[PDB]
């Protein structure tokens, strides 16, 4: 029942940017906090960013701090990552999810997506 | 920032043996450890959360323990479909970190 | 503090919640000094 | 223990009493003196704080 979807991935340029959105359907989207995940190619798993599920606080992974932006929109069940200054190191397949976090999110399931891939060169 | 570390980087073992994977942390994340399994071209599915307790649809081979800094996931008899890689999240503060991941494969 | 509000009142309708306005007066305020995260909801079952 | 020990090997009862007073709610507080109410005058006063 429960779905996540990726999409708006591509190649860009280094400096440029690029907007993900994530489509969630199947569940009470505007009742959880979200995160995004990214995984280079070779790589493993690390976290971007945080949105509580009213949209106000917002928190960023260090290496993305003062690039990337997250927001939500709960009347269209759609989170969205804007990224800018992207560089060659942010090559990366980005998931929307919610991660199952019984001190912050307060979410009891964890969701995952497809995941979208963002290459900068 | 909390440090995650894993080990081993990879371990290879056949059909019934026991398979453990220890997860570090550089500072006290309590109980705070979610463990996750991913195979290739999947995105991560949670098996234990909040140290050692098992998710609903996970096999009863699968367990986990472990208290502050030193965490270890175990797997009572690996299955060939349990070749996967596996990685520990903490999730005391923010921001969030994973481990490097243990890679489990068939010996 | 855990904060409880509650009022009851008599409905008519089914399969929604009433047009209209009512307040909610406190009804308990609780020193316990946890942390709340979750909630779930307790059902009575009968044996039979 | 006899009780015909001498006085510092005769047993006696010790009870501690420890303050805990940490970031939180308390919970344990001593009792609050109330004086008479008095009406129709101008006064000093204190309602529960
Ligand atoms: C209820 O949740 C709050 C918020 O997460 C918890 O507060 C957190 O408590 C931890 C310690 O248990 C604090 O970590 C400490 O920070 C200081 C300063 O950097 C550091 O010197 C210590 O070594 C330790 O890392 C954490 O900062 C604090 N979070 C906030 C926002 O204040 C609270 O403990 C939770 N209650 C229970 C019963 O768990």
């Amino acid at each position: 029942e429960v779905q996540l979807v990726e999409s708006g991935g591509g190649v860009v340029q280094p400096g440029g940017s690029l907007r993900l959105s994530c489509a969630a359907s199947g569940f009470t989207f505007n009742s959880y906090g979200m995160h995004w995940v990214r995984q280079a190619p070779g790589k493993g798993l690390e976290w971007v960013a945080f949105i509580r599920y009213d949209g106000g606080n917002k928190y960023y992974a260090d290496s993305v701090k003062g690039r990337f932006t997250i927001s939500r929109d709960n009347s269209k069940n759609t989170l969205y990552l804007q990224m800018k200054s992207l560089r060659a190191e942010d090559t990366a397949v980005y998931y929307c999810a919610n991660l199952k976090d019984s001190r912050y999110s307060g979410s009891y399931y964890d969701y995952w997506g497809q995941g979208t891939l963002v290459t900068v060169s | 920032v909390i440090w995650m570390t894993q080990s081993p980087s990879s371990l290879s073992a056949s059909v019934g043996d026991r398979v453990t994977i220890t997860c570090q942390a550089s500072q006290d994340i309590r109980f705070y450890l979610n463990w996750y399994q991913q195979k290739p071209g999947k995105a991560p599915k949670l098996l234990i959360s909040d140290a050692s307790n098992m998710e609903t649809g996970v096999p009863s081979r699968f367990s986990g323990s472990g208290s502050g800094t030193d965490f270890t996931f175990t797997i009572s008899s690996l299955q060939p479909e349990d070749i996967a890689t596996y990685y520990c999240q903490q999730y005391d503060n923010l921001p969030f970190t994973f481990g490097p991941g243990t890679k489990v494969d068939f010996k | 503090y855990f904060k409880i509000y509650s009022k009851h009142t008599p409905i008519n309708l089914v399969r929604d919640l009433p047009q209209g306005f009512s307040a909610l007066e406190p009804l308990v305020d609780l020193p316990i000094g946890i942390n709340i995260t979750r909630f779930q909801t307790l059902l009575a079952l009968h044996r039979s | 223990f006899q009780p015909t020990n001498g006085v510092g090997y005769q047993p006696y009862r010790v009870v501690v009493l420890s303050f805990e007073l940490l970031h939180a709610p308390a919970t344990v507080c001593g009792p609050k003196k109330s004086t008479n109410l008095v009406k129709n005058k101008c006064v000093n006063f204190n309602f529960n704080g």
